RNA sequence: GAGGGAACCCACU
């Protein structure tokens, strides 16, 4: 139903007005680098 | 007559550092001598040490009054 | 001040949390300005008086010349007003501190540099920062309840509380022995 | 309170409701600050 | 699934030792003492023969598709 | 208004996952109860259920 | 899927060069080797060599980043000296040594396998 | 004869091999 | 009963006889209530105070209280509980060999290791399992050491050199099924060989790799954006549109297999196998028998990686720091008892409740081969060639390649496909999706007071609309 | 074009649109020749 | 002019492995000339395989890398031959690579050992070591089963893949009875002595060396088979100098540029 | 595959390794897993808490 | 078609992401406002997200298989807002709990608990080698500490260019001991535990998770609070690549060597153990025998649960102190645990000494049969081994009922994390 | 130069 729409965290206000799939984003797994600064993150070549 | 902070918020110092970059991006003049550098974000920021960026910040009231605070009237502490 | 912090700290805890380090600023201007403690300093007591005064003046967390701007504003600052007579006193500042007078002035200029860094920022969303601030240690957590269980109890006003209990507090005699207690 | 012998200043509860329709709201309001004070610094863990 | 040809840890070859081993043990020989007559004295290369299963040998009985 | 999952597909990722998966026994209460004790490792399990392999999270 | 090419770590491509010279403002008489395409090996004896050298007052090299192929060595010298020349003299003496190292070896072998 | 226990270690993996030899691993299902 | 048993096959004594003889019988959990236990005929054996005159029955082992995926754990009794059981997890996701006729299934997820061992150091309930015939993992050389930072938060080193020589080397196998349906009298999906002038919407792809029946062949490598069955459906001059079947996304690899047969009703049924070799990256997940999962840090070439005094440098290096909070001594024992099993030339016995087996018996035993009896050894710098300062635990220890490569993880999406209804980005990286922005980031960019960038995630990023 | 039987690991000729038989033993799986093109594989 | 003077004595030399010792140079030196031994002397391996039929339960990337961790005789051959990078053909040519050829089919009802026997050389000098021990088993064939293959076997060293990596193992040791304290044991007597240790055996530990570097070097440098030991030490001498003769002609170049 | 050598399920690509134990479904294997229920027939006396009964036996 | 490729003033080029990009990193949950943070882009040659190891406690990560997600801002205003408010370095204090978020972590904090000892002595090549790791280093190398008979510096002069500006911070090490204070080598430490930097020198005391560390009034703190949140930043990343490779020199491990005790040890513990299990069979006889007082407030059997809970505590507890007590300095877990970077000293006790007391729902192993734990023991066993108290260490090996019991205490561990992140997660969205 | 949803199960942090 509409009501079904609308509510649960799935619906469209939880599930697409408080968050919602973005473009411009990548996710992956995470590995140690002691030879970053602390404000810099490595990043694959595919990503960028 | 103005009661707010004196002090340039960091909120309004991010908020005028992108404006000015876009508007510098958009290529408005630039207020300050540029050292042969691209970035509009690095010259937005050495306009902001010069105090020389042409925005005026309009603060809100709760009671819905405002306060227009130009960017070389603040204090630039962070 | 000290009958002020009594009625305030009836338990005598000392450690109090304020903004500006005024010890730690005290020790960067012995280092910063080669304070030998074992000479005389050339710091007049009545610098030292007069300074604190003015800087207490220009240390404004509630703006105004009112009575309730005046009243708001000796509240906000008064535990750190406290704390900077304390530890500026002219008697610490010449035999414990031993600071010269560029080392106060100093002192007086960072003290009040480093307060106006300190002063919360408007437009500070400081109610997600607080329901962050208080959720993210629920992470890591007589039969009294404690814990995420008891947080519930508090943040949910539950009529019905797992382990509700008191703590009774007797007056006179009665406290001191067992019988009548 | 009530009760002889039984100080009528420094007694407590841990019941949020009772404190707040005995002694109103402002004291149920340090009596909320000191129990989720009691719950966060159990641990040792310190928030401002 | 088949013997390695080089030992991971330091590329010894121990591709041509592990018919030679079966050979060594099917000679009642230990383990160790078989390992010891090929040349294994590094433990690394010593894993390579000790620890090998041979699954090649039960592939090769189904029918091939080619 | 039926039971699920008992049918699934056989794990064939490893050989012990085949035999794990061909010897596993499941509860049926419901993972989003918040009760801990049909999740507790009972002291009648010794020898029948083997009191380390259970998966993680809600199941 | 992001894995570099295995001849990156010791081929140059084009442009690229292979040893760049900076020099240090920090400190007199002090300059940066960048050397690319490189590693432990060629740092690790330059760095050695150099700090036999009494005229050198500083050397050392890193690598800035492992997933990099790129060498840094530092080295300060004395006013009356260079840091380009002692560098130099460095390579010098560790081909000399190798170029000794080398006939010493070829002596031992033959006289080894004549017995 | 009862088992000595220096050979039981060895006389319980034989009855425990004897079991996985007649009955497997999947005889429940 | 044991001599009986000694020859199973010769005397045709079978379990069934001895239970048969009265000598076993089965307990349920109701009569183990009620009898009493002897965990050993040590219990039995007891003197004046046996704690116990009326014992009823005994354990035939303890150790058999584990199942499958614990009972390849060695010395599980000198772990932690909660690491035991995430051993139990991942024993179930370790790359082996998992069936031997893996050639004739085409299943859709496969996963074969080039070079499977049986552990250095094994359990007897392991000869059950049949773990000595399909085993997961390799034997590693394993030092325990912080070297270069790499390892740290659970993170392992990998000797490149080692990695080279098909150390942890792996296959994927995919399988794609399609078919011909006959949806309809006039619907007509079949396999053939499109063209571009005659068929409608393609996906501006390749389909020279076909063959002329519409299926490629194998031995043909094939890329993300490639064909590999090639079906039309024929439209009710573009006669027919294209439906053909395209490999998933960065999945490059080798066709291994085409198989083509009929369905249940009588079509045309194609199953076509893939295959792509892992070699193991930065980011793919390792795991000992012990809990002690990771992914791989960074992978060191055998000349920069540490070196004993015999040139042994290990396969893996691990940080310390694993090891302290966990308290899995059950690997430290692991990696002693290997290097005495790989010194004397046996398999390690490593069941759990076994007194036949100390860690000052095979300290003695490792002291006995010429090593430092506590599994340390002088390691040398590989960049410089000094001698570490402390000495190094580092031994064979059996590690298992986990199933989560970092290729079949990594995401990027710029713009792309977006969802019919809410017109919002996709689900997953097989569809190209997004990442969810949800509520717990909204409020974090709430209390962090970017109100831009919540704007431009929430609005921008994700489905502008006048 | 030439598929080898399952069974029968013999090769045989199928048009398109030919059910999937062997015309040998008439077995229904069949599998397709292995590749004429020019494949190269780095030894690594 | 700060040269060591470094000076060499062979202690063993056999057809595998080379044990020899350096003394009076440096520490760096002595562990870069390991890092070349295991690094940087190219060998020539089979890089590039061309499978024409594969009927094997092996895979064809399995073969392929089974084929290019079989050891090839270099000795002599590797030094004249060119790299591919540097070579003047369009894909291969005598001179930058060696042709091999395998073609084996099993028509018996013995399983046949595909091994580096099979591996059919073009060129003389570069064979399989083990072709001069038993074979390196590239493959197990049953009946019905074939294997038909092209390699080429070019020039290139450890750094690129340990397939060109020349030795098994270079045991590397310097000051064994610890004088200089480079290494710290928390109990010395537990630890055993090595092999050129000069203490007694009531002694566990030399006393220490204030004045003392590292200045002499034990190698046990064991070859694979592509290359004589101690044709490995002579070409990582080379190799070493080669290396830092290129860097001076840079340093050179860079200078007089600025 | 009952009563098979190990020899005759490889001549009929059978693992003899492979335990069984599963169900072929559409081509997909289907493992059964097992499902825990309360016993039948045995009467169980437990306290309901919060309820209006103090005790309450059930079979 | 080039036609196409031209570019006018006002035109967008859709640029791929390059060095220097400024992004959002983000970890779920996303709990406080630091697992979003912004970090400038490095491109490197593998297929992973690499972090720094300071920057994995405000996310709560590990490398374990987590998987991170990265979102590019794509406007101006955006990639300002991030850069002047979202950036790593300005999120280093938190303003919950007015003190540090990220610290030194597990091999530099492991190796600047080693590096920062009195008897740490480096060479000038060392010296070199480690000042061509630190980036704010000014080109000048110190004096060393000791000039004759060789020159060698400290660790503390090294650690003292690390440290920036003129840091004046007082802390202790976490061995340092109570009575030290009072006595008269307060300001001469003997056992270098009272850490003085003082004009941004390392002047005295050895470092360690109180000292470098997310506690509050720790040197980064001090750091954050005097220099700013730039060569804070400096800071962290200078500590972390000079004492990582100092580590490289030094080394750190952990073996089967650092589980054994001594001998005495073993035999002080076993006796322990005898004695404590004497006591609990001496408390079940006066409780069989009726002659066990109840204390206050409290039936029969709790007041025996609760002596012989007080019994074995005390057991374990004497165990364990024995345990660190037979510990030498080159200890590694004595090494991992006095650097605070991972474990404690009850992991060194059960590891070495005696697991202990296995509990479930707080109370001992409960009566899972008929008056009977397991169906090894007697009925009404109340003894230690029957209910989970656990004799053995790691180290021994647990015995069948204490591996049963110990499981079922984990277990317990398991259930309480994965029902407590829904009911937290609850908690948090309503706070919010 | 990009045409399904839903349900369930397994798994990951
Ligand atoms: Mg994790
Ligand atoms: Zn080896
Ligand atoms: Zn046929
Ligand atoms: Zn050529």
């Amino acid at each position: 139903s509409l009501k079904q729409r609308l509510k649960g965290k799935e619906g469209r206000v939880r599930g697409n007005l408080m968050g919602k799939r973005v473009d411009f984003s990548a996710r992956t797994v995470i590995t140690p680098d002691p030879n970053l600064s602390i404000d810099q993150v490595g990043v694959p070549r595919s990503i960028a | 007559k103005r009661i707010t902070t004196p002090y340039m918020t960091k909120y309004e110092r991010a908020r005028v550092l992108g404006t000015r970059a876009l508007q510098i991006a958009m290529c408005a003049p630039v207020m300050v001598e540029l050292e042969g550098e691209t970035d509009p974000l690095l010259i937005a920021m050495k306009e902001l040490k010069a105090r020389k960026i042409p925005i005026i910040i309009r603060r809100y009231l709760p009671d819905g009054s405002y306060e227009d605070w130009g960017v070389d009237e603040l204090i630039i502490s962070d | 001040d000290r009958e002020v912090l009594r009625v305030i700290f009836p338990t005598g805890d000392s450690k109090v949390v304020l903004p500006c380090n005024l010890l730690r600023m005290i020790w960067n201007a012995q280092k910063i300005f080669h304070i030998n403690p074992r000479l005389p300093s050339d710091l007049h007591p009545i610098k030292v008086v007069e300074g604190v005064k003015e800087l207490s003046k220009k240390l404004v967390i509630v703006n105004g010349d009112d009575p309730l701007s005046r009243q708001a504003q000796e509240n906000a600052t008064l535990l750190f007003n406290i704390h900077l007579r304390s530890t500026l006193c002219s008697r610490r500042m010449a035999e414990e501190f031993r600071l010269s007078g560029e080392a106060f002035d100093w002192l007086l200029g960072e003290i009040e540099s480093k307060f106006n860094q300190a002063i919360a920022h408007p437009g500070e969303m400081v109610g997600a920062l607080a329901a962050q601030s208080l959720g993210e240690p629920a992470t890591q957590m007589k039969n009294v309840t404690l814990g995420v269980p008891r947080l519930k109890e508090l943040i949910n006003i539950s009529k019905k509380p797992k382990t509700p209990s008191l703590t009774v507090f007797l007056l006179g005699q009665s406290a001191r022995d067992a019988e009548r207690a | 309170l009530s009760e002889k012998d039984v100080d009528p200043v420094r007694t407590t509860s841990n019941d949020i409701v009772e404190i707040f329709t005995v002694l109103g709201i402002e004291a149920v309001r340090k009596a909320l600050e000191r129990e989720l004070y009691h719950v966060i610094s159990f641990d040792g863990s310190y928030v401002n | 699934m088949i013997i390695p040809v080089r030992c991971f840890t330091c590329g010894k070859i121990v591709g041509n030792k592990w018919e030679a081993y079966l050979g060594l043990l099917q000679a009642e020989y230990t383990e160790g003492d078989a390992l010891d007559a090929l040349g294994l004295k590094r433990y690394c290369c010593r894993r390579m023969l000790l620890a090998h299963v041979d699954l090649i040998e039960k592939l090769l009985n189904y029918a091939p598709l080619e | 208004q039926a039971r699920a999952g008992v049918s699934q597909v056989l794990n064939r990722l490893t050989f012990a996952s085949t035999l794990s998966h061909l010897r596993r026994l499941n509860s049926p209460i419901g993972r989003d109860g918040k009760l801990a004790k049909p999740r507790q490792l009972h002291n009648t399990l010794w020898g029948m259920v083997c009191p380390a392999e259970t998966p993680e999270g809600h199941a | 899927m992001n894995a570099p090419p295995a001849f990156e770590s010791f081929l140059l491509f084009e442009g690229e060069k292979k040893i760049t010279i900076n020099k240090d403002t920090k400190v007199p008489n002090a300059c940066l080797f960048t050397i690319n395409k490189e590693d432990h090996t060629l740092g690790n004896i330059i760095k050695s060599q150099l700090l036999k050298d009494p005229q050198v007052l500083f050397a050392g090299y890193k690598v800035p980043h492992p997933l990099e192929h790129k060498i840094i060595i530092r080295v300060q010298t004395t006013p009356d000296y260079s840091p380009q020349e002692a560098f130099t003299n460095a390579i010098t003496d560790l081909i000399s040594e190798l170029s000794l190292l080398e006939e010493r070896f070829r002596v031992a072998i033959k006289d080894k396998q004549e017995g | 004869d009862e088992i000595t226990p220096d050979l039981w270690q060895e006389a319980c993996w034989i009855v425990i091999s004897s079991y996985f030899d007649e009955k497997g691993l999947v005889r429940q299902q | 009963h044991i001599d009986q048993l000694k020859e199973r096959e010769y005397n045709n004594y079978s379990w069934q006889d001895l239970v048969a003889s009265g000598v076993v019988e089965y307990i349920d959990t109701l009569e183990e209530e009620t009898v009493m236990l002897a965990m050993t005929p040590d219990d039995l054996q007891e003197k004046e105070v046996a704690y116990c005159s009326t014992y009823t029955h005994c354990e035939i082992h303890p150790s058999m209280i584990l199942g499958v995926c614990a009972s390849i754990i060695p010395f599980p009794d000198h772990n932690q509980s909660p690491r035991n059981t995430y051993q139990s997890a991942m024993g179930k996701q370790a790359m082996g060999v998992y069936i031997t006729n893996f050639h004739v299934r085409m299943d859709t997820l496969a996963h074969v290791l080039y070079y499977p061992q049986k552990p250095l150091v094994t359990t007897r309930s392991m000869e059950y399992l049949r773990f000595r015939e399909l085993p997961a993992g390799i034997n590693s050389i394993v030092a325990i050491a912080s070297y270069t930072g790499y390892n740290q938060e659970d993170s392992v080193i990998m000797n490149r050199s080692a990695v080279d020589r098909g150390f942890f080397r792996s296959v994927f196998y995919r399988s794609y099924k399609e078919q011909e349906s006959k949806k309809g009298f006039d619907q007509e999906e079949v396999f053939e060989k499109p063209t571009r002038e005659t068929c409608q919407g393609m996906r501006h792809a390749i389909y020279d790799k076909l063959d002329d029946d519409g299926l490629i062949a194998p031995g043909v490598r094939v890329s993300g954006d490639d064909v590999i069955i090639g079906k039309t459906v024929t439209l009710p001059r573009y006669t027919k549109r294209d439906c053909s079947t395209f490999l998933r996304t960065s999945e490059t690899g080798i066709v291994d297999q085409v198989m083509v047969t009929l369905n249940q009703e009588g079509y045309k049924f194609c199953k076509i196998r893939v295959r792509s070799v892992r070699i193991p990256q930065i980011g793919d997940k390792f795991a000992s028998r012990h809990g002690q999962k990771g992914t791989c840090g960074i992978q060191y070439r055998q000349e920069d990686m540490p070196f004993t005094c015999e040139g042994i440098t290990p396969d893996i290096i691990i940080n310390p720091h694993a090891i302290p909070s966990r308290m899995t001594i059950g690997h430290l024992i692991e990696c002693l008892q290997g290097k005495v099993s790989a010194n004397k030339g046996e398999i390690g016995d490593a069941t759990p409740f076994n007194d036949a087996v100390n860690v000052q018996k095979i300290s003695n035993l490792l002291s006995d081969y010429g090593y430092h009896l506590r599994g340390n050894e002088v390691l040398y710098n590989g960049f410089t060639g000094r001698k570490i300062t402390s000495q190094i635990f580092i031994g064979p220890t059996y590690y298992q390649r986990l199933k989560h490569m970092v290729d079949d993880k990594i995401h990027s999406r710029a713009r792309g496909p977006i969802q019919i209804l809410n017109r919002q980005p996709m689900e997953g990286r097989s569809r190209d999706g997004g990442l969810r922005f949800g509520e717990m980031e909204r409020d974090c960019q709430i209390a962090h007071g970017a109100a831009q960038f919540l704007r431009e995630r929430l609005f921008e990023a994700s489905d502008p609309y006048q | 074009m030439i598929y080898i039987c399952g069974e029968c690991h013999t090769e045989n000729e199928i048009k398109s649109r030919d059910p999937i038989r062997c015309r040998e033993c008439g077995y229904r799986i069949m599998y397709k020749k292995r590749t004429k093109r020019l494949v190269v594989f780095d030894a690594r | 002019p700060y040269a060591n003077q470094p000076t060499v004595r062979i202690t063993e030399l056999t057809d595998e492995n080379v044990k020899f010792i350096i003394e009076n140079t440096d520490l760096a030196v002595a562990n870069s000339i390991r890092r070349v031994f295991i690094a940087e002397v190219p060998i020539i391996a089979i890089d590039w395989v061309q499978i024409d039929a594969n009927s094997s339960v092996l895979h064809d990337e399995f073969i392929a890398h089974r084929l290019g961790l079989i050891p090839l005789t270099s000795d002599d051959i590797v030094d004249k031959l060119q790299y591919s990078r540097d070579c003047t053909c369009e894909e291969f040519c005598p001179e930058c690579s060696v042709e091999f050829t395998l073609d084996v089919r099993c028509n018996e009802d013995q399983t046949r050992h595909v091994t580096s026997r099979d591996l059919i050389s073009n060129s003389p000098r570069v064979i399989p070591v083990t072709s001069r021990q038993d074979d390196i088993l590239i493959v197990k064939l049953r009946k019905g089963q074939e294997l038909r293959l092209r390699a080429y076997a070019k020039k290139g060293f450890g750094k690129e893949h340990a397939k060109w990596n020349p030795t098994a193992g270079v045991a590397f040791e310097y000051d064994p009875d610890n004088a200089l304290r480079h290494t710290v044991y928390p109990k010395p007597e537990e630890w055993p002595k090595s092999e050129y240790s000069e203490l007694d055996e009531d002694e566990s530990q030399a006393p220490y060396d204030p004045n003392g570097k590292p200045e002499r070097f034990y190698y046990n440098v064991e070859s694979c088979g592509s290359l004589r030991p101690e044709t490995i030490v002579l070409s990582a001498l080379s190799g070493l100098k080669k290396k830092l003769s290129d860097l001076q002609t840079q340093l050179s170049h860079e200078i007089q540029s600025d | 595959l009952n009563g098979l050598t190990d020899r005759d399920l490889c001549e009929l690509n059978e693992c003899p390794l492979d335990p069984g134990g599963y169900f072929i479904i559409n081509g997909s294997e289907k493992v059964l897993i097992a499902q825990e229920k309360m016993a039948t027939n045995t009467v169980y006396v437990f306290a309901k808490k919060d309820s209006k009964y103090a005790y309450t036996g059930e079979c | 078609k080039p036609s196409d490729l031209h570019l006018q003033t006002g035109y967008k080029v859709e640029r791929h992401m390059c060095d220097g990009d400024i992004v959002i990193f983000n970890r779920q949950p996303t709990l406080h406002k630091m697992s979003m943070m912004g970090h400038r882009v490095r491109i490197l040659p593998w297929s992973t997200f690499r972090l720094n190891l300071s920057v994995t406690t405000p996310y709560n990560a590990d490398f374990d298989g987590d998987e991170m997600n990265l979102h590019l801002p794509q406007s101006l205003e955006t990639r300002a807002e991030i850069q002047e408010l979202a950036m790593v370095p300005r999120m280093i204090v938190t303003p919950q709990s007015n003190r540090p978020v990220m610290g030194i972590v597990q091999d530099t904090l492991t190796a600047v608990r080693k590096f920062t000892k009195r008897d740490v002595f480096l060479e000038r090549g060392e010296v070199m080698n480690l000042l061509m790791f630190l980036s704010t280093w000014d080109g000048k190398v110190p004096q060393p500490a000791i000039l004759k008979p060789r020159p060698l510096w400290t660790g503390k002069q090294i650690f003292s260019l690390i440290i920036p500006g003129h840091i004046n911070c007082i802390r202790t090490h976490s061995t340092h001991p109570d009575d030290e204070d009072s006595g008269p080598y307060k300001h001469i430490s003997p056992g270098d535990t009272k850490v003085v930097v003082e004009n941004g020198e390392l002047i005295m005391g050895i470092l360690c998770k109180k000292s470098l560390g997310t506690s509050a009034g720790s040197l980064v703190h001090i750091s954050y609070l005097e220099m700013g949140h730039d060569i804070t930043r400096l800071f962290y990343s200078n500590i972390q690549t000079v004492i990582n490779n100092w580590l490289l020199i030094e080394g750190h491990t952990i073996g089967i060597g650092d589980s054994i005790a001594d001998s005495k040890t073993y035999q002080d513990i076993q006796n322990t153990i005898k004695k404590a299990k004497q006591d609990v069979i001496e408390v079940i006889e006066k409780a069989h025998n009726n002659e066990l007082e109840p204390t206050p407030g409290n039936t029969l059997r709790q007041t025996f649960e609760n002596q012989v809970n007080r019994i074995l505590n005390d057991a374990r507890d004497k165990t364990g102190s024995s345990a660190q007590k037979s510990l030498s300095e080159y200890n590694n877990f004595k090494s991992m645990v006095v650097s605070g970077a991972k474990g404690s000293k009850i992991n060194i006790s059960q590891v070495i000494a005696v697991v202990g007391q296995q509990n479930v729902e707080g109370k001992r192993i409960p009566f899972g049969f008929k008056h009977r734990t397991l169906p090894h023991f007697i009925k009404d066993d109340y003894g230690p081994e029957s209910r989970g108290f656990v004799e053995n260490s790691y180290l021994a090996g647990l015995t069948p009922t204490e591996f049963f019991f110990h499981a079922m205490g984990g277990r317990e561990g398991l259930i309480d994390t994965a029902v407590k992140t829904a009911e937290t997660g609850y908690i948090q969205r309503r706070l919010i």
